[PDB]
């Protein structure tokens, strides 16, 4: 219904090796991310999905692609070998974005993020702010640690959302029943 | 209006690479783009980035970027064209434009057309506004219409 | 003078003997060649007052200088 | 399982708080977090003789994660090998982790390298080096990790109590001290390396000037303050100074591995001397006459000839000896460390001959003026 490019960021720092979700937190992302995936792209078959990681460095696996295939094949072989680090990894997601094909796509990332994001509040809010000024709807996932829904992040969002802004909506996941449904019932309805 | 040879490009704009940053959700780009009151509001300050890309190659002679008597309408602009990227507010501020514009008040005006440097504007595919500052120095800045006249360059 | 191009590698060494890790590339000599059909182009987009192949004596001086 | 933490949260110190973190953290399936804590518990200072419940607990913990990094899982297995101290159940506790863990990651070549130093103590030869050979030949495509190559480390190093080990052993010991990039060791341990650092480096065969020895920071920043005597030999070695009486000094100084190879020493600091005396004439004068040689090494003119072929046969030096007039051409392609001082000294020297190129540049530019064009 609307025009989108997001770039979603999955976690694979060693935070992520947990057990919080009943496999593995990184297989709780992984169909996480599937579903988020599926969901975009059946809603507007011309949407944008690209893939960004985290750990110890942004790489930048998939980009922008109204393929799904390709992006969840490069989700797997992920090997959560790492450790976050979340400014650069937005910084990278919201040029990629920059980067987008057509202009005329709402910009929008999806962040899971699994670990405390170690950094300082002052770099946090000058991103939202960065972030609000370029009009992007950043959307952020609380996973893994139980700090869920840190300070940081509720001041990112925000200051990000001032008045009403993009919608980064702040959900959070239970450390343990962190079942599909309860990925998609808030989002989807409102991200 | 608009001086013999030449016509406005509004049936030359492509829909797909228009994109407008910091600017209210209320006040949509449709705004300044359409010829009502209806007006385009920056949201975070007083700058702005409008990027309006056209179906085919065209050449530009001179804009029409107006805004309201309250001094929120723009005073200095910052013009680039054939970007490839889309445009970040730092560097905007940081490069140099293909042309700078000092606008006066009379600009403003509903009878305000600004002349653009022909020479530098010949083969326009898409053209980004920087608009840094507005006249009264509000904390936004507001625009009744903005669009372009000029000429196809017959693809 | 001297600096069309400059050519580097990475290498897999910490920093030397004993010294901490880094990446530390490598330079590389670096030579201009190109092959026929475009040697022609070259020689074609040039053909200024320059060249000269031949290397005559004012020339040679000022290849010493 | 939370029944056997449950029932042993008592036998340790500062009991309640760490094994109830561990009960939450077991209950909560939470990994990583659990990691890092049983590291930090095994790192305490303990002697944690709980070693059968510890390694149950890993056990389940290992068992369970199938995901967690080989490296904490090995490092924990290190600090409950060197708890149990057994030799052979200890290598098939290895085996059973090695073969348990055979992620590409350097986690084999920890296993390894831990097998090795624990058969360093019995069986030095037959199974250690080839371990050293496996792990130095399939060690590629990892240099960042820092930590195995510290365990490469401490096979090699450890490997020293033998012949060849004594240049080989201080080049691998430089290269830990490279690899350990933080010093993060206690001062009496960073002692003890500077310490037989020195002692190799001062044994080494194949060790003549090899600088960045007293500009390492292991052992400058702290030998100043007790066993300065081996500072000062390392400061005439690299200085060439033969310093008879202070080398005596430190001779009978440390009477273990320096009276046994006294003359040696002898030897390489008389080379050492040759050195100085290549690099105190910067080529204007590079015809040395054998008394110089005679009066500053300390030695008969009669052994000069031998101390000059023993320095142009090891590759110190490519010069040649005129014995009919008493001199040796110098060429010779051994650097040094360069004492700021003579770093400055250089750069005069280096401003001289850019200066010269420049005035005749501009004399050929002002002459050629005239075909130039």
């Amino acid at each position: 219904m609307v025009l989108e490019s997001t770039m979603v960021c999955v976690d694979n720092s060693e935070y992520m090796r947990n057990g919080d979700f009943l496999p593995t937190r990184l297989q709780a992302q992984q169909d996480a991310v599937n579903i988020v995936c599926h969901s975009k792209t059946r809603s507007n078959p011309e949407n944008n999905v690209g893939l960004i990681t985290l750990a110890n460095d942004c790489e930048v696996l998939t980009t922008l692609t109204p393929d799904t295939g390709r992006i969840l094949s490069k989700l797997h072989t992920v090997q959560p070998k790492g450790k976050i680090t979340f400014c650069t990894g937005i910084r990278v997601a919201h040029l990629a974005l920059k980067h987008r094909q057509g202009k005329n796509h709402k910009m929008r990332i999806i962040a899971f993020v699994g670990s405390p994001v170690e950094d300082n509040e002052k770099d946090l809010v000058k991103l939202a702010k960065r972030l609000k000024k370029e009009k992007v709807n950043v959307d952020i996932i609380n996973f893994g640690e139980e700090e869920v829904n840190t300070e940081k992040l509720t001041a990112f969002v925000n200051t990000l959302n001032g008045k009403d802004g993009t919608g980064s909506h702040l959900v959070t996941v239970p450390p343990g029943p962190s079942l599909a449904d309860a990925l998609i019932s808030s989002p989807i309805l409102a991200g | 209006d608009i001086p013999k040879g030449y016509m406005d490009l509004m049936p030359f704009i492509n829909k797909a690479g228009c994109e407008c940053l910091n600017e209210s959700d209320e006040h949509g780009f449709d705004n300044c783009l359409r010829k009502d009151t209806t007006f385009l509001e920056s949201d975070c300050d007083e700058q702005l980035l409008i990027t309006v890309a056209f179906n085919q190659p065209v050449k530009l002679y001179s804009m029409k970027f107006q805004g309201p008597d309250n001094g929120q309408g723009p005073k200095y602009v910052k013009i680039f064209i054939n970007l490839p990227r889309s445009m970040d507010f730092e560097e905007a501020e940081r490069s140099e434009p293909t042309q700078a514009l000092e606008l006066t008040e009379d600009d403003i005006k509903e009878d305000g057309i600004v002349p653009l440097r022909y020479v530098k504007f010949q083969n326009v595919n898409s053209v980004t506004i920087f608009v840094q500052s507005n006249q009264g120095e509000e904390e936004t800045t507001r625009i009744s219409y903005f669009t372009f006249i000029g000429t196809p360059v017959q693809a | 003078l001297g600096l069309p191009t400059e050519a580097y590698i990475s290498v897999e060494e910490v920093h030397d003997d004993g010294t901490p890790t880094s990446k530390t590339f490598e330079h590389v000599t670096s030579e201009i060649g190109a092959e026929e059909a475009e040697e022609v182009g070259v020689e074609h987009l040039l053909r200024d007052i320059k060249d000269t192949t031949v290397g005559t004596l004012s020339q040679r001086i000022t290849n010493q200088v | 399982v939370p029944g056997f933490l449950q029932q042993s949260q008592n036998s340790g110190p500062g009991q309640p708080a760490v094994w109830h973190r561990l009960e939450e953290l077991y209950t909560k399936k939470l990994w990583h977090q659990l990691t890092l804590q049983v590291l930090d518990f095994v790192q305490d200072p303990c002697f944690a003789q709980g070693d059968g419940l510890i390694k149950l607990y890993e056990n389940f913990i290992s068992e369970f994660e199938h995901r967690v990094n080989p490296l904490s899982l090995v490092e924990i297995i290190l600090h409950v090998v060197r708890q149990m101290t057994d030799p052979n159940v200890a290598l098939t506790f290895l085996e059973k982790t090695r073969e348990k863990v055979k992620s590409s990651d350097e986690a084999v070549i920890l296993c390894k390298t831990a097998i090795g130093a624990l058969k360093l103590n019995i069986g030095d030869l037959q199974v250690t080096k080839e371990t050293i050979e496996d792990v130095e030949e399939m060690l590629n495509n990892l240099p960042g990790v820092t930590s195995v190559h510290s365990r490469f480390y401490d096979l090699s190093s450890k490997y020293y109590q033998t012949i060849g080990n004594h240049a080989s052993y201080y080049k691998d010991a430089l290269r830990f001290l490279g690899c350990v990039d933080i010093k993060d060791l206690p001062v009496s341990e960073q002692q003890e390396r500077a310490f037989t650092l020195g002692l190799a480096g001062l044994l080494g065969e194949g060790v003549f000037n090899f600088g960045e020895l007293l500009m390492h920071p292991v052992l400058e920043s702290l030998r100043n303050t007790d066993r300065q005597w081996l500072i000062d030999t390392l400061y005439a070695f690299n200085s060439g100074n033969v310093e008879r009486f202070q080398t005596l000094k430190t001779a009978w100084g440390q009477q273990p591995d320096l009276a046994a190879n006294e003359a040696q020493l002898l030897r390489k600091i008389q080379l050492l001397c040759l050195m100085e005396m290549t690099f105190t004439r910067p080529a204007n004068h590079r015809q040395l006459t054998f008394e110089e040689i005679a009066k500053s090494a300390k030695i008969t003119v009669n052994e000069v000839e031998l101390l000059v072929m023993k320095a142009l046969s090891v590759g110190l030096v490519k010069g040649s000896i005129d014995e009919v007039d008493k001199r040796v051409h110098m060429t010779w392609v051994q650097p040094r460390v360069l004492d700021l001082q003579q770093i400055k000294g250089m750069k005069d020297r280096l401003e001289f001959w850019c200066t010269d190129v420049k005035s005749m540049e501009m004399l050929v530019e002002h002459q050629a003026h005239d075909i130039l064009t």
